[PDB]
């Protein structure tokens, strides 16, 4: 058995996007077929059912807006949302229901992200090691990586030579809609000024690469 | 509809000890429960249906028991596969249904204090408007920790944000970072930035600070 979804992505609030859940070593005509959802950082819902003869039945959440269907002949599972809503954003996933919402086989999950910010690479900002980021032997450096859109933005240090001591924190959403977060390292303060720091920042959404030497 | 909790919310237990959770319902649902385990970046598990059934595949170190309103998850020896996070949920004709809030369940070590780092906002941020003064707490045990921010002695709400690693998986503890955001102008308009720390592994509290420029 294998559930393979795709058709998540970023969308604008009021707008439309339709989920798909492609379903090997079972017939999903035969099932009750379910779609779950899980915002970021928070619990599961479960928002649709798919009877095994066609009964529908939705969430109070999305009913209204969102609409379950499958494809027998393709042996697919489909979710359309409309007047989609930010509190829509969430990982989704489609799983085989046993009845009663009991749920044994789940997709892997994709990503639907319902904001109006526009796709904006990040500003990276040192923080720089100082008398106030050392004590002893170590000292901490890192990375800012402020105001962008949407997520993922992946950091490494020094081409990914130095991972050891390395803490990329998840990101917040600030107010503005745009994502914050900071990567910093730990490193023997016998080390700096003579051994460069570079965080290596990648928004792949923007197509924005930020190499961002951080110094004394 | 119907209500449920989870005791206790977090947990911290070490490999090899028997493990009790419960999930308790705001009025008897009588059988209709399961069990789910979550890790962070994949699709729950199905544990545990009709409140005591053990789905197949699942290793036998899992049981459920109880029914009407009160209900339990236990493992009787934990492994080091098991640090996760479990979701009771009750089972429904129709979609709504309820999951609970989870019961996360992370490596039990010995406790250790924070080592805490202040960095003022760059020149470049300056240039641009803004300033963000961060602060790290750095490979610390229990997750639970108090950041305050002063700025002038003085006490800092709601212009701040924090963020949290999970457990780290050679040294089990917990790093943090808090920013600090305001405008440029603010930001000149005072000179001691303070960052103070509350964790059970200090004895007082511990402030780091800088003075602008």
């Amino acid at each position: 058995v294998q559930l393979v979804e795709s058709g998540g992505g970023l969308i604008q609030p009021g707008g439309s996007l339709r989920l798909s859940c492609a379903a090997s070593g079972f017939t999903v005509s035969s099932n009750y077929m379910s779609w779950v959802r899980q915002a970021p950082g928070k619990g599961l819902e479960w928002v649709s059912v798919i009877y095994s003869g066609g009964s529908t039945f939705y969430a109070d959440s999305v009913k209204g807006r969102f609409t379950i269907s499958r494809d027998n002949s393709k042996n697919t599972l489909y979710l359309q949302m409309n007047s989609l809503r930010a509190e829509d954003t969430a990982v989704y996933y489609c799983a085989r229901d046993l009845g009663t919402g009991l749920f044994d086989y789940w997709g892997q999950g994709t990503l639907v992200t319902v904001s109006s910010a526009s796709t904006k690479g990040p500003s990276v900002f040192p923080l720089a090691p100082s008398s106030k980021s050392t004590s002893g032997g170590t000292a901490a450096l890192g990375c800012l990586v402020k105001d962008y859109f949407p997520e993922p933005v992946t950091v490494s240090w020094n081409s990914g030579a130095l991972t050891s001591g390395v803490h990329t924190f998840p990101a917040v959403l600030q107010s503005s809609g745009l994502y914050s977060l900071s990567s910093v390292v730990t490193v023997p303060s016998s080390s700096l000024g003579t051994q460069t720091y570079i965080c290596n920042v990648n928004h792949k959404p923007s197509n924005t690469k930020v190499d961002k030497k951080v110094e004394p | 509809d119907i209500q449920l909790t989870q005791s206790p919310s977090f947990l911290s237990a070490s490999v090899g000890d028997r493990v009790t959770i419960t999930c308790r319902a705001s009025q008897g649902i009588s059988s209709y429960l399961a069990w789910y385990q979550q890790k962070p970046g994949k699709a729950p598990k199905l544990l545990i249906y009709a409140a005591s059934t053990l789905q197949s595949g699942v290793p036998s170190r899992f049981s459920g028991s109880g029914s009407g309103t009160e209900f339990t998850l236990t493992i009787s020896s934990l492994q080091p596969e098991d640090f996760a996070t479990y979701y009771c949920q009750q089972l429904d004709s129709y979609p709504p249904g309820t999951f609970g809030p989870g019961t996360k369940v992370d490596i039990k070590r010995t406790v250790a204090a924070p080592s805490v780092f202040i960095f003022p906002p760059s020149d470049e941020q300056l240039k641009s408007g803004t300033a963000s003064v961060v602060c790290l707490l750095n490979n610390f045990y229990p997750r639970e920790a108090k950041v305050q921010w002063k700025v002038d002695n003085a006490l800092q709400s709601g212009n701040s944000q924090e963020s949290v690693t999970e457990q780290d998986s050679k040294d089990s503890t917990y790093s943090l970072s808090s920013t600090l955001t305001l405008s440029k102008a603010d930001y000149e308009k005072h000179k001691v930035y303070a960052c103070e720390v509350t964790h059970q592994g200090l004895s007082s509290p511990v402030t780091k600070s800088f003075n602008r420029g």
